[PDB]
């Protein structure tokens, strides 16, 4: 009429009832409250720089359950803390190179960032610096100055800068480094910052081992660049964002170059486009997405999307079930509410990661409601 | 003993009464052997030299207490005493003539329970052995109660050595089973031919299964039987085998759901963390018992209440 | 020294020393001085060598102490004194803890 | 006052968590009387759910 | 087992060391059985299933510790643990190769000890095998030391199962016993032919009796012999038999009279009341040992000191 208890147990709980049904219910409630007391993390520092460091310390060279890598890294992806435009497509790079995406002030490498670089790459005097210890600067000199690049070089590291005159050339520099080996690529418009952040987790999904590159194109031009055409070759392309971000002219251009019909994932605004990324079957399976990230949307200020940039690689590689990033500062859109509802199983979500500070509590409460947390 | 197996878990404060149940088990002969273990290591074997002799069973019970009394009374955090109990519930006897008479009264408290009612033209019941002058069944004088079928009392050759054993003696019933005014002869009532002794047989008398009628045929009956003493294992484990008793340095938390104030399943979760499988297995055994009538050691009828047992991992943080 | 911060803890210290080995105990309210004296002779009756312990409980509390619950374990309890000395709440608490229905001797 | 740095190292080195039971084997020895380690600090360690000797 | 009997009384604080000696005793096969008693009642028997197997002896030692560790570590006032130890010091082997070498070093530290000095014109001693040109005994080169009569080392074939066994091999000596310038031929030195094995054989080598010279004949000696291993038991008790060890919940008062500060016999009397017969029997054995040469089990030479043991009744009033 009993089991043999562990010796370290604090109590012998004997639950008695006249009616087997009242017992059934007590034991059912006990099961429920026991299982439910456990699941919602925030990852944020006082600065955006600190948020990226908190993300690097939690997901790279870390023993954490959802870490991208547990060992010291050979690659860093560095982004100008103010310049979201320059580092925009750097998330899949960080994902495939197994590298944290850090933020730095333009003029001076932050001491906190320097400490995290040494920590995550394990740099030492007794160890030879072979041609593989690398730091990728995703952006030009007005995003990450020469002073900072020389300071990383002074530490003794190879520093490669993936940049161009603008967001477009910079994006290809980054996409070229990622490599287009699955016969698949993503495309976003120049002003589609939030769209790039919406797809960043997906691009960051290693698919048959490789991340999928994201290319920024001049969305109001007649044709995409020859560099974009050459890079894209004969591959399948998915355009993220509406006609105001990437015109129909550009879609045709991609079609003509690749010889294959490109797809389009988009909504009437950024929060809607974010919702659509989640709804897309290639990126996420219905009733099989349990892991979720939340970051500000950039409505109040565009540069505040850097939290999503730094979080996206992680979201893409998270466990064995990739996570999206819900873009929301003060409020979730109706489309996001629906998307999460259809993406999550009937049983709810298993992980919720808030990235950054200024996300209103309503948003997190709403996400907890949608995920039954 | 091994964590999670079928067996009793006694807390430190109740070590004396639990050990008393094992001592009674040795005295009453339910228990043929107790292998004692201090923490994970085996330290002694307790077994009567001859189960037939009282002194040998008392000696085994005293040695049991002497062996485990300091270990149990001074049990530290993380320490425990395990008893591997070779039993045979069929050999349990009543060693005290006062306790045997206490069980005879337990059985006698059923004497007035009606098993079969007197027959009618509409409903089957008790009828007479011989039909009237016209060849029809006439109703019986009295209903069939437990007083008709068997008498109780301690056995003639009882002693502290062999045991006092409450004994049932099948009665005799001339009356049969049928409908009044019917021409077909009444069916003979099969009285108890097995389970005639109750030595407190490492068990408690299951009154739901003991002295219960089993009519065979449904709407058209063809045979009637009455069971003897049918016992239930005080633990659900089989009438012969080995059960594990374990004393631990834990506090007893009695949760009675029928009470006015009890620890809500919510506050219980807030105070301790429970093994999910320990909960889910107990829950499955409850559902199976409720839906299919399937019995389990995990959930049991004890003192008119269904009970489950939980041993949490530890306290919850903050 | 068998003592505590108050009458209740002091009573358990004393009841613990007596030992609860007959599966039986007595309970009285904090202000039930006369009630404890009324039952003291009975508690003092030895059955197979052992006396029966008496525990003082907070009669106006919602529950008895964890120490009282632990000490009482799974034993039969007889409460001495009325609802003004040991409330109905406390009787229920003892019932829930022991799993056995406690008795009440009072005027 | 138990220093937050020390509280964090305690949780880290002993692996204390919300979803895990603090069994009776987790122990903290305070080597010294109340004038070395106050009662306030001992209670803060007890409050987290640890045996404190 | 019984108060007042010959045997050891260990205080609680030294229970670990005493139990370790019994464990070592089971491991080295000095001990064939330990019957354990908690207070006055027997609770367990510790005995290797097969003495020839190491694992069975280690299992017996672990069971011994497991059985008694809480009982001893948590021993209350008035409580005690008795060990009846069936031993046969002759079956002791040295089951650790480190311990066997520790005994070989014990024996090797004797190697330079002189047993017989070189002879002179004045004094009898060691002389040469053959007489000089004039038919007189000439002195030997060296004195007779223990290195000359036997070599030490562990026996071949040893293992943890069968044991390492420290072994003596008698040497050879050509030199004899006599006076220098004497015409009578030197006497042959009889070497050890028995007592050649010692595994720490549940006993300690008595160096006062081991490897000792026995001259026979006087003004005209006629025989000289050297003994092999002659032991003295870990206890005063015989080479084989049964020993009683008892652990008690008492504080050990070491009263060394050679100390600068010790409890004066006055303050000892003031703090405790002693059994008059315990005192007077110990005193009489001291008087007999002092005035006559008489040794007794009550007064013993242990670690270079004469000892008496007292267990006072209790503390004195006031």
């Amino acid at each position: 009429n009993d089991t043999i208890a562990s010796q370290d147990t604090p109590a012998k709980v004997v639950i008695k009832a006249n009616k087997l049904k009242d017992l059934k219910d007590y034991v059912d409630d006990l099961k429920t409250y026991n299982n439910t007391y456990s699941n919602v993390v925030t990852v944020a520092g006082e600065d955006r720089i600190e948020t990226a460091i908190e993300l690097s310390s939690k997901y790279y060279n870390s023993d954490d359950k959802n870490a991208i890598t547990d060992k010291a890294v050979n690659d860093i992806v560095l982004v100008g803390s103010t310049s979201i435009v320059d580092g925009l497509v750097a998330s899949p790079l960080a994902s495939e190179k197994t590298a944290p995406l850090l933020l730095t002030s333009k003029d001076k490498l932050d001491s906190s960032v320097k400490s995290e670089i040494k920590r995550v790459m394990n740099l030492k005097s007794d160890t030879g610096i072979n041609t593989s210890k690398k730091v990728y600067l995703a952006g030009g000199v007005n995003s990450i100055s020469k002073d900072v690049e020389n300071e990383l070089k002074n530490m003794g590291l190879k520093v490669t800068r993936l940049s161009g005159e603008d967001r477009y050339e910079t994006s290809l520099a980054i996409a070229d480094e990622i490599g287009l080996d699955n016969d698949k690529a993503f495309v976003v418009g120049g002003t589609g910052l939030a769209d790039a952040m919406s797809i960043a987790p997906v691009a960051s999904q290693l698919k048959d081992g490789d991340a999928t590159p994201i290319v920024v194109v001049d969305g109001k031009a007649k044709e995409i660049s020859d560099d974009a055409k050459s890079f894209l070759g004969t591959s399948d392309v998915d355009i993220i964002g509406g006609k105001n971000s990437v015109s129909k002219e550009i879609e045709e251009s991609i079609d003509s170059a690749t010889g294959k019909t490109p797809d389009r994932i988009s909504g009437d605004d950024r929060q809607a486009t974010n919702a659509e990324v989640l709804k897309e079957d290639d990126y996420f399976t219905d009733g099989e997405v349990v892991n979720y990230f939340v970051a500000k949307d950039g409505s109040t200020k565009e540069d505040q999307l850097v939290d999503a940039l730094a979080a996206a690689p992680i979201a893409g590689r998270f466990k064995e079930s990739p996570a999206p990033i819900i873009l929301a500062t003060d409020t979730l859109s109706s489309d996001q509410n629906v998307a999460v509802s259809k993406a999550v199983p009937k049983d709810g979500g298993t992980n919720l990661v808030q990235v950054g500070k200024g996300i209103a509590s309503s948003v997190i409460n709403k996400m907890k409601d949608l995920l039954d947390m | 003993a091994t964590t999670g197996t079928q067996g009793y878990t006694v807390v430190k404060n109740d070590w004396k009464k639990a050990v008393k149940q094992l001592q009674d088990g040795l005295k009453d002969n339910s228990i043929g052997k107790i292998t004692v273990s201090f923490n994970d290591g085996v330290v002694g074997e307790v077994a009567p030299k001859s189960a037939n002799k009282k002194a040998d069973r008392d000696a085994a019970a005293e040695k049991l207490y002497n062996l485990v009394n300091t270990q149990l009374d001074k049990l530290g955090d993380g320490d425990y005493v395990d008893f591997s109990v070779d039993y045979n519930l069929e050999n349990k006897i009543i060693t005290n003539q006062a306790d045997a008479e206490a069980i005879v009264t337990k059985l006698n408290s059923l004497n007035e329970k009606t098993l079969i009612d007197i027959a009618t033209k509409d409903t089957f019941g008790m009828v007479s052995k011989t039909q009237d002058s016209e060849g029809k069944n006439v109703a019986a004088t009295k209903a069939l109660k437990v007083k008709d079928v068997a008498t109780f009392g301690l056995k003639s050759g009882g002693s502290e050595d062999t045991g006092y054993v409450v004994e049932m003696k099948a009665g005799a019933v001339e009356d049969k089973y049928g409908k009044v005014g019917d021409s077909t002869a009444g069916i003979a009532i099969n009285l108890p031919s097995t389970g005639l002794e109750y030595a407190g047989k490492g068990t408690t008398i299951d009154f739901n299964k003991t002295l219960k009628v089993d009519v065979t045929g449904g709407s058209t009956p063809s045979a009637v039987a009455v069971s003897g003493f049918v016992t239930k294992d005080d633990t659900d484990l089989a009438k012969s085998g080995t059960i594990n008793v374990r004393v631990i340095n834990a506090k007893e938390e009695s949760i009675d759901i029928d009470a006015s104030s009890y620890t809500s399943a919510e506050n219980l979760a807030k105070r301790y963390v429970f093994d999910p499988d320990e909960i889910s297995e107990a829950y499955k055994a409850i559902v199976a018992l409720q839906n299919d009538g399937i019995e389990s050691n995990l959930v049991q009828l004890v003192n008119g209440k269904y009970q489950v047992i939980f041993y949490p991992e530890g306290k919850r943080l903050e």
